[PDB]
RNA sequence: GUAGGAUAGUGGCCUACCAUGGUGGUGACGGGUGACGGAGAAUUAGGGUUCGAUUCCGGAGAGGGAGCCUGAGAAACGGCUACCACAUCCAAGGAAGGCAGCAGGCGCGCAAAUUACCCAAUCCUGACACGGGGAGGUAGUGACAAUAAAUAACAAUACCGGGAGUCUGGUAAUUGGAAUGAGUACAAUCUAAAUCCCUUAACGAGGAUCCAUUGGAGGGCAAGUCUGGUGCCAGCAGCCGCGGUAAUUCCAGCUCCAAUAGCGUAAUUUAAGUUGUUGCAGUUAAAAAGCUCGUAGUUGGACUUUG
């Protein structure tokens, strides 16, 4: 059972130290792999769109989900974000900048999509929601 | 509405306010008058002066 | 996949115009009503 | 540095934990309604402030009634209630304030006493009077609906001298209308 | 720092100034003077900030430098000059003559004086030692050096100086059974007669002091000022007498004055 | 350790000589830190977890090192010297450079404002009551954050309920007269001078267009088995799921719900007694070392002066 002497102090401090890497949570964030993650800790990130791209919807749904493959400007990796929205698709075009953010599930695959953890928030520094209700309009033509 | 608060100060003589009252409170009352400069300027004066020696400081324009 | 079926049935769906109506109260007097509504006078959305 | 940096400032309300029980939401609106709220950050900041004297009590009862902090706090803390007329004479205890409830707070709002008072038909008929400047507390104009009247205040509400109610000119929209009337 | 800090930042001002802390970015700083910066009262916050005769900083300096204000009978002209305890300031212009003595919550208090009382002051002695020459003299905790020093003063002893002829009128040896005030820590202002004193070889050496109504409390020697000898102190005592109030007690004289009041 | 040297002074601080010591599972030494430390900050039944670049205190640096003068005080950088790295001017022989001060520009980025006014307040400094102060203050930008608080009130009709009848209560872009600040503006006040606020002549509301928004309406979880479109497509969906021709879940209209001048989305606390000291588990769910010895560690019977 656990060690109750009034002089083990040391012991209990110690054995909870080695215990607490155990925790998936508490190793997630003292282990620094974060820093090596595409967004290297960073809520949002800019981006190149390098092409545009349909990605089949995993079982039992049937369905092709659009994203789009984005090179990050500030290290140069390539990701895989989301489009949502219906006809948003045709609001981006190729090598364009486009603001990136995770998709709600701290760098983990959320519904449907494989492999997905990131979503479009901005166009051509305009929200896809504001193109979405026709708000805003990109700008260009 | 109704009513205000403020302060007053009453001199003995007009002559002991312009030596105690600061300089803005007399120009409000008529006391003196309001000499119209500009600080960044002579800033840029001092800085130009200091770059020539004796008597041509003031000349330098 | 591909990809020319993107905004296929938002742009079929036939387009219907807003009816505008008088605004309802803000603030207060939007509460008041809400009140009256509820305890002065099925859910609040039923079919009936 | 700026010395602005040092000016203090805090919170006055919390939101609830359940956003969407439903006994929590009648209970709420009725209050609302009841004392014509504008929303529920003004219930929620009155429950956050009973919250707060709750707690200072709760302390002072756990220590010994001989503490010399019991005392002297304890009775400050009566004497603040009795103040604004939450207690009574008669309840000149700690535990009395731990049965405090909402509706006290609620009931010293100067809009609640407004329409209590005979002054207005309806509780928000008074919110109106007291934002358009037709009530003051005493010598002052409160345009407060929140101002939380004393005991010692509650008979001096009465209408400001500028109104129209309380010996005041009429309002523009009368003078208007009697310019109009005139020019006929 | 590579020297001297010529600015004190409002917050780090001592308490018992009672700065607010949104008059500025800064408070004075005292000069240096016979008192240390932290037990010490500028002349910029007497006369401003204590007797209103200034309205703000630019107004000390025009009082000061019309050579208005003297302190311990002499003439100071520096806004930040550490006036501390025991001193007496005087304003021949107003008639008014104050000594710097600590209310009981431990705070510089301007104790109007009379004409006859502002002619001397209490000083504390730090040491006695022999000078050059061999001539012995006494050094005070107000910066004061005395030459030719009575033979039977010793440290920690207390002098009355007349500010006139500027020679050791009295003297009263520190011993137990004297009157005496705290001048420093948590019972700074309180008056009581000295009972008792522990002393701790090597460490500081502790001085209990019971006060008039038989409150007993205790500090260290460094924190002690006898006022006189006996029971009865030389110099005027503001009303409080150095008489310390519980919270309690002193709640019960504002309801009461309320009530007559 | 001894004797010196140097220093404002102690000291292997340094030199000569001599001795062989010094630290370490009570973690030395080394490595990592997206590590300046603290006062403190967030959340907290209690214990706790996380954070602390930033206005107070202490330290450190002025592109990277090093050296140094002056001086009470500097190994100073809005001082000098050299090297290195960048970079300006030149009549090409030279010369001058240090914004992690204020403002501003470029770059970097998810990410951050005026190349404004003033020493009037706070205080500092000089030979000095007077000069100076991008310290500091004032205004501009500012939905970081925080506080108060409008967007209607009342009456009479019509309509609809409750306690044949009559009192009360609820609806309507109906009909009426009342109230009022958003705004605007004489003025005064405010201020160093302006500006805002406060005060106030006049003016200023009926669809009072002086038009409240942001997210939702299968469950979790407050709110529709409404209508049209789409037909495993398009999309939704944090999780469970919805969509394959009669979709409560997608795209729309209507209605309704929550918060409300705010609301939605993308590290950390709470929930977590899922890190358990308080306070968790280990027969079968993840978990007793194959067995015993054994040092450090941790833990160890009773008894001594009561009445
Ligand atoms: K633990
Ligand atoms: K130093
Ligand atoms: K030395
Ligand atoms: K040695
Ligand atoms: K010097
Ligand atoms: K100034
Ligand atoms: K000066
Ligand atoms: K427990
Ligand atoms: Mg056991
Ligand atoms: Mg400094
Ligand atoms: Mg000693
Ligand atoms: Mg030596
Ligand atoms: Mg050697
Ligand atoms: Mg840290
Ligand atoms: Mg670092
Ligand atoms: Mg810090
Ligand atoms: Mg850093
Ligand atoms: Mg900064
Ligand atoms: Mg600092
Ligand atoms: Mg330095
Ligand atoms: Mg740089
Ligand atoms: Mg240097
Ligand atoms: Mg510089
Ligand atoms: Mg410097
Ligand atoms: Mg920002
Ligand atoms: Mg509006
Ligand atoms: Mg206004
Ligand atoms: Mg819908
Ligand atoms: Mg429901
Ligand atoms: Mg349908
Ligand atoms: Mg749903
Ligand atoms: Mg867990
Ligand atoms: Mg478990
Ligand atoms: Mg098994
Ligand atoms: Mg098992
Ligand atoms: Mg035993």
């Amino acid at each position: 059972g656990k060690t109750r002497g009034m002089g083990a102090g040391r012991k209990l401090k110690s054995h909870r130290r080695r215990q607490r890497w155990a925790d998936k949570s508490y190793k997630k964030s003292h282990l620094g792999n974060e820093w090596k993650k595409p967004f290297a800790g960073s809520s949002h990130a800019k981006g190149i769109v390098l092409e545009k791209i349909g990605i089949e919807a995993k079982q039992p749904n049937s369905a092709i989900r659009k994203c789009a493959r984005v090179q990050l400007i500030k290290n140069g990796k390539k990701i895989a974000a989301f489009v949502p929205n219906d006809g948003c698709l045709n609001y981006i075009e190729e090598n364009d900048e486009v603001l990136i953010a995770g998709f709600g599930r701290k760098g983990h695959a959320v519904g449907d999509i494989p492999g997905v953890r990131f979503k479009v928030v901005k166009v051509s520094g305009v929200s896809l929601l504001a193109l979405f209700k026709e708000k805003k309009e990109k700008p260009r033509s | 509405g109704g009513k205000s608060t403020g302060f007053g100060l009453i001199y003995d003589s007009v002559e002991n306010a312009k030596k105690y009252e600061p300089k803005y409170r007399l120009i409000r009352n008529g006391l003196d008058t309001k000499v119209e400069k500009s600080r960044k300027q002579m800033k840029e004066r001092k800085n130009r002066a200091k770059k020539v020696r004796g008597v041509k400081k003031t000349k330098a324009g | 996949g591909s990809l020319a079926r993107a905004g296929k049935v938002r742009g079929q769906t036939p387009k219907v115009a807003k009816q505008d109506k008088k605004k309802k109260p803000r603030g207060r007097a939007h509460k008041r009503m809400q009140y009256n509504r509820r305890f002065v006078t099925r859910g609040p959305n039923s079919s009936e | 540095v700026h010395v602005s940096f040092y000016r203090n400032y805090g919170k006055t309300f919390k939101k609830p934990r359940r956003p969407y029980e439903k006994e929590r939401l009648d209970a709420e609106l009725k209050l609302v309604g009841e004392y014509g709220l504008r929303c529920k950050r003004e219930l929620w900041r009155v429950q956050y402030a009973l919250s707060r004297i709750r707690n200072a009590a709760r302390m002072l009862l756990t220590l010994d009634e001989k503490d010399p902090r019991r005392i002297f706090e304890g009775e400050a803390l009566l004497r603040r209630m009795n103040r604004y007329g939450l207690l009574d004479e008669s309840q000149n205890k700690l535990d009395y304030v731990l049965a405090l409830t909402v509706e006290n707070f609620l009931e010293r709002r100067l809009q609640t006493l407004v329409f209590k008072t005979g002054m207005a038909k309806s509780i928000h008929h008074a919110r109106v009077l007291i934002r358009q400047r037709h009530i003051r507390v005493g010598r002052q104009v409160v345009n407060v609906a929140s101002f939380m009247v004393r005991v010692d205040s509650q008979k001096h509400i009465d209408f400001s001298l500028t109104s129209p109610f309380g010996g005041g000119r009429p309002g523009r929209v009368k003078r208007k209308n009697q310019k109009s009337a005139a020019k006929k | 720092a590579r020297g001297l800090k010529k600015h004190l930042k409002r917050l780090n001002a001592p308490k018992h100034w009672m700065l607010d802390k949104l008059g500025g970015a800064f408070a004075p700083k005292p000069s240096s003077g016979p008192h240390k910066s932290r037990e010490c009262l500028p002349l910029v916050i007497i006369l401003r900030n204590r007797l209103k005769y200034a309205l703000t900083y630019r107004e000390v300096i025009s009082i000061l430098m019309q050579r208005q204000v003297m302190v311990d009978g002499k003439v100071r002209t520096d806004k930040t000059y550490p006036a501390g305890f025991m001193d007496v300031v005087t304003i021949p212009k107003t008639n008014e003559s104050f000594r710097l003595l600590y209310d009981t919550k431990g705070r510089f208090r301007l104790h109007s004086l009379r004409d006859e009382e502002a002619k001397f002051k209490l000083c504390k002695v730090r040491s006695v030692q022999f000078g050059q020459k061999g001539i012995p003299y006494l050094n005070t905790y107000d910066g004061r050096t005395i030459r030719y020093p009575d033979p039977l003063i010793k440290a920690n002893d207390t002098i009355k100086l007349d500010l006139d002829s500027n020679k050791i009128v009295d003297f009263i040896k520190f011993d137990v059974g004297n009157v005496v005030m705290v001048t420093g820590g948590r019972n700074r202002g309180r008056v009581g007669i000295l009972k008792n004193r522990e002393k701790h070889k090597g460490s500081f050496e502790t001085v209990h002091i019971q006060d008039s109504q038989g409150h007993e409390f205790a500090t260290r020697l460094g924190n002690v000022f006898t006022l006189g000898k006996g029971s009865k102190p030389w110099v005027s005592l503001p009303k409080g007498k150095g008489i310390k109030l519980s919270i309690i007690e002193e709640a019960r004289k504002r309801m009461a004055a309320q009530s007559a009041t």
